[PDB]
């Protein structure tokens, strides 16, 4: 039973003034929706089509391309970790495993109580200061495995 | 309007033309998926390479697409070329990696584009032997059924359904080699002109369903031109 | 090393990084020499002679293929009907082993400002895009105070400066994907689109973001614009006695002592950098091979070093110099595990629309797989060989394939006894089927 | 005594399984150089096609073998067996029922839709042979 709320409709509408067209507002108003709920549901596809005036073909055809934006329901807490070749060189491997310990998952699932959901991802930008991952929009460098059960115990 | 020279031949072609239509109009068979007539160019597939010269005397030139070049005049260029020939085999057999083996049980077979340009590239051997892709289906109402598995990413059916025909229904998902051609979700093609996509899809992946209660192959039809 | 003397004149970029690594400001900025540039381009220069001035400076891309930048500005339509252009940042950074862009936008976000302002009144172009990545949660928030800041001092906006050029800049973020960093492919993410390529020609200074006039520069060639008009198109020509011009943000990363990076000059020999600023390998552990810029690049080995990290130096050596940044691999990393890491990204990576990139990429990695486990069958090692030769320049439809291939062809030739070591099986993709005799080959 | 090989009376086979081999892909029908098959296909429910009739005239066959050469799925096979004659030509003409025998005959392993990746009961997508799992567009790992 998806509606667009006026907060979320609003704030799609404030950045189609930023554009020739409305179909360039499509990735940020998937976002808005997005930060929101944690996720883009099924019905917000259609919602933010008819908002911006292109089919929901299109809308869905991005949501899916993009791979931050999720069509699955995700944790409260999204952990993304580096696999990409710098990483590889400074120990990711111990770093998933210590990972899949703590949560006794695997990568694109998420925790039983819904806390957290484990993804891989492509390198943050922050090679030389090692093994990187991150926890919502927060970066944590320097990586050891002693360090992951304190690390996630600041996410609730 | 101009004058090309191929394989050591030489023709006279319409200069506004690209490369793909002009040799298919003097008969020379180039293999292709992406490109249609009706549709243009896009350059997706791959299929269409050939090996083009600078000159009568360059005698090492570079794999150019055919549907994404023009047949200006003074253009050189070689269809049989050993190098263009491996390329144009290498690209059926990347698309033969995923491909079900569902041609006894195929509606498309006997009058599948696919079947008819691998046989011509002459790719008869299998070497890859890792898993396949797998896609389930979506139902598409009473006039055309979906089976995603045949697919081979040529993007005729989008390029058809939203640019030429105008539906808003259809589209490409996905990334990479996941790619998906379909609708959002379940439901009836909204198109009134939906049913052209089992000619322009050169798999079985859109296929007749009001002819697959009935099926019979294309060599058993009897046809007369009809209004 | 870790004590260097940063000068206006030597280090253009990185002399104004304060010490505490903290974002400089506009009030800050102003006070060593900043936004000085662009005085001297909106109130006394034409766009054409900007342009020219940037031409004849000898300024080169730094996105990771080197094409000059007044070359590129020269493409532009001369047509005065052709009145709304684009001026777009490519902020995307997705290259592993690419950390450059991250220093200049979080600690000196006015330094992008100034020289997308000048850029723009070269260009024409009334409306200016940053494209940066979605996971830089500090660049945005920098980026849009200095923008907010710089809106307040009349330096963006209607009326700049007095001059009749109105210019109005963005910031959006991306949704994570490493295709939008292509150029043509960034058009196609900023028009909401799936971020495929578009072929070229036409080229997008003439066809470009919504059917109009477009330039797509990386973020470090847009801050090399502000020293080359504040300073002197002579000053520039003249920091190094080398076939490139300017300074370039080099840097070493991997198991080394200083991973890091550093501002300097075209000309700058590898080992320099190894072993007198990343302070070396790390102790217990032998140099093995380099890649010069990024994950896209062909390896190098230690015979490769003492040679200057110019783009046909690296490219009369086997290789390209890419974002400048270097990546060591020392002897315990297996080189075929390596090699499965770099092409497991680019395969999931590919955009889709080009067969050899679609479905040539994972052939690979499958057959990558089987290499690392011991799997690998007699006929793998010429099969990537193949697809190495298959997926060069002009066959696919953008240049990801060729850039996936490069370390994959460098890696086997030169150490191709660990992918020997790889094949332990033989050769079989077939069944036995009772009542029918094979083709026995 | 006959050899293994001999080409003598047309069946048509059966899976390990228990069902009918055939598809109804009229590759037999039109390998044939004398024209003596005649098949319709039919769809069960399941999604299994299967021959809605299938009909030989013996009279014409010449036991060339191409029709079992030509088949994708070893359903029609000759066997060693010549003992064939009729009053009537009429009788000649052999239906489904005639034809279908209970076991796989001279090939006992092979089954086609395990290699097919078409889904019918029992084998869902990727419960094929080299098959993997459906991954949806929707999924979170890229
Ligand atoms: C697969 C691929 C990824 C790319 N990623 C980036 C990138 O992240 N940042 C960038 O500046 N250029 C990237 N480029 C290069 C751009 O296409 C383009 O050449 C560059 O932005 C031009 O700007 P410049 O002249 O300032 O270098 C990429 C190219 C390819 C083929
Ligand atoms: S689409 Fe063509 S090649 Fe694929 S199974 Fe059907 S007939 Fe065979
Ligand atoms: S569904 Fe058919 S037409 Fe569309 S991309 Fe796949 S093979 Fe091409
Ligand atoms: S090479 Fe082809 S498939 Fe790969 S990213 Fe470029 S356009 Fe997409
Ligand atoms: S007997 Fe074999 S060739 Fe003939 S229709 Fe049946 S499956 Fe096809
Ligand atoms: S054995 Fe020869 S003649 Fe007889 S049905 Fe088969 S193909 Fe036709
Ligand atoms: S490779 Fe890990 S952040 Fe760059
Ligand atoms: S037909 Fe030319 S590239 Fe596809």
């Amino acid at each position: 039973a998806f509606e667009l709320s006026a907060a979320e409709r609003e704030a799609i509408e404030h950045e189609m003034h930023h554009y020739e067209d409305p179909r360039a507002a499509s990735i940020e108003a998937l976002k808005i929706v997005q930060k929101q709920r944690g996720w883009v549901p099924d019905g917000a596809i259609h919602a933010i089509a008819d908002v911006l005036g292109i089919p929901a073909s299109d809308v869905e055809g991005v949501a899916t391309f993009y791979s931050q934006i999720f069509r699955q329901p995700v944790g409260r807490h999204v952990i993304r970790y580096c696999d990409s070749v710098v990483c590889h060189i400074n120990g990711y491997q111990g770093i998933q495993a210590a990972l899949e310990k703590k949560l006794n998952i695997k990568p694109g699932q998420t925790t039983f109580d819904g806390r957290f959901t484990l993804l891989p991802t492509c390198c943050l930008g922050n090679c030389d200061k090692g093994p990187n991952m991150m926890i919502d929009e927060d970066t944590h460098a320097h990586l050891t495995p002693e360090a992951i059960p304190e690390l996630l115990e600041r996410y609730k | 309007m101009a004058t090309i020279h191929v394989d050591g031949k030489e023709y006279e072609v319409n200069g506004a033309d690209n490369l793909l239509e002009a040799c298919l109009s003097l008969g020379l068979d180039i293999p292709y998926f992406c490109w249609h007539p009706a549709l243009g160019s896009v350059g997706a597939c791959r299929q269409c390479a050939v090996k083009q010269y600078q000159n009568a005397e360059d005698t090492r030139g570079r794999l150019v697409m055919s549907c994404m070049t023009p047949a200006s005049d003074g253009t050189f260029i070689s269809i049989d070329d050993e190098e263009a020939k491996q390329f144009r085999e290498s690209v059926v057999e990347w698309l033969m990696t995923n491909h079900p083996h569902d041609c006894p049980v195929c509606e498309e077979g006997g009058n599948c584009h696919l079947q008819d340009m691998t046989v011509m590239t002459g790719h008869s051997f299998r070497r890859y032997r890792f898993t396949k892709r797998t896609h389930r289906n979506q139902d598409l109402g009473p006039f055309i059924s979906h089976e995603m598995n045949r697919c081979i990413a040529c993007y005729r059916c989008v390029r058809y359904y939203k640019d030429y025909a105008d539906g808003t229904d259809l589209g490409v998902y996905g990334a990479h080699d996941n790619v998906y051609f379909g609708r959002p979700e379940d439901g009836t093609l909204e198109s009134e002109f939906s049913g052209n996509l089992v000619e322009i899809c050169p798999t079985g992946v859109f296929t007749d369903k009001t002819h697959s209660e009935r099926y019979n192959r294309k060599w058993d039809m009897q046809f007369a031109p009809s209004i | 090393m870790k004590n260097i003397i940063r000068t206006p004149e030597t280090h253009p970029l990185t002399w104004r990084l304060r010490d505490d690594k903290q974002p400089v400001w506009l009030d800050e900025y102003r006070s060593k020499n900043g936004y000085e540039g662009a005085r001297k381009a909106l109130t006394g220069l034409s766009p054409d002679e900007i342009v020219n001035q940037v031409k004849d400076a000898g300024l080169k891309g730094r996105g990771g293929a080197g094409f000059s930048t007044g070359l590129k500005w020269s493409l532009m339509p001369k047509d005065e009907s052709m009145n709304i252009r684009y001026l777009l940042c490519n902020a995307d950074e997705m290259e592993p082993g690419t950390y450059k862009d991250r220093l200049l936008m979080e600690q000196l976000p006015h330094l992008l400002v100034e020289g997308m302002l000048i850029s723009a009144f070269a260009l024409k172009a009334y409306r200016g895009y940053i494209f940066l990545r979605g996971e830089y949660i500090e660049a945005a928030v920098n980026l849009r105070r200095a923008i907010a800041e710089a809106t307040e001092a009349g330096l963006l906006g209607k009326n700049i400066m007095g001059t009749g050029f109105d210019f109005e800049l963005f910031v959006h973020t991306g949704a994570g994907r490493y295709i939008c960093g292509e150029e043509t492919a960034l058009i196609n993410s900023l028009e909401g689109r799936r971020a495929n390529p578009r072929s070229k020609p036409p080229f997008p200074a003439t066809s470009g973001a919504w059917g109009k006039p477009t330039c797509v520069n990386n973020v470090e060639t847009l801050c090399n614009v502000p020293a080359i008009l504040a300073n002197g198109v002579e000053w520039y020509q003249n920091i190094s006695k080398s076939k490139d011009a300017g300074t370039k943000l080099m840097g070493f990363s991997g198991r080394v002592k200083n991973p890091g990076l550093w501002e300097l000059p075209f000309g700058t020999t590898a080992r320099e950098i190894l072993e007198d600023y990343a302070g070396g390998m790390r102790d217990g552990l032998k140099f093995k091979a380099w890649q010069p810029g990024g994950a896209g690049t062909d390896f190098l080995t230690e015979a490769h070093l003492d040679l200057p990290m110019e783009f046909e130096s690296i490219g009369k050596a086997g290789s390209r110099l890419g974002t400048a940044l270097a990546m060591a691999v020392d002897h315990e990393i297996n080189m075929v595990s390596l090699v499965r890491n770099l092409e497991e990204f680019f395969a999931r990576e590919s955009c889709g629309w080009c067969t050899p990139c679609r479905d040539g990429l994972p052939w690979s990695v499958k057959i990558l797989r089987a290499l690392e486990r011991g799997e690998g069958q007699p006929g793998d090692i010429e099969t990537l060989e193949q697809l190495c030769r298959f997926l060069g320049p002009g066959k696919t439809f953008c240049a990801h394939a060729p850039g996936a291939v490069e370390p994959l062809q460098s890696a086997i030739k030169y150490f191709r006894e660990e992918f020997e070591a790889g094949i332990k099986q033989p050769f079989s993709n077939t069944h036995l089927i009772n009542g029918i005799q094979p083709n026995l080959l | 005594y006959l050899p293994p090989r001999y080409r003598g009376r047309i069946v048509l086979t059966r899976d390990p399984d228990g069902e009918e081999r055939c598809v109804a892909c009229n590759l037999c029908a039109v390998a044939c150089p004398v024209g003596c098959i005649s098949l319709q296909k039919a769809e069960t429910k399941d999604g299994r096609w299967y021959p809605e009739f299938f009909r030989i005239n013996f009279s014409r066959c010449i036991f060339c073998g191409l029709c079992e050469e030509a088949c994708p799925t070893t359903a029609i096979q000759l066997t060693p067996d010549f003992e064939m004659g009729e009053y009537k030509r009429q009788d000649l003409v052999y239906e489904k029922e005639d034809l279908l025998i209970s076991g796989p005959g001279k090939y006992p392993e092979y089954n086609f839709y395990r290699m097919a990746g078409m889904a019918i009961d029992g084998k869902d997508k990727g419960e094929a042979e080299n098959e993997a799992k459906p991954i949806d567009v929707k999924s979170l790992l890229p």
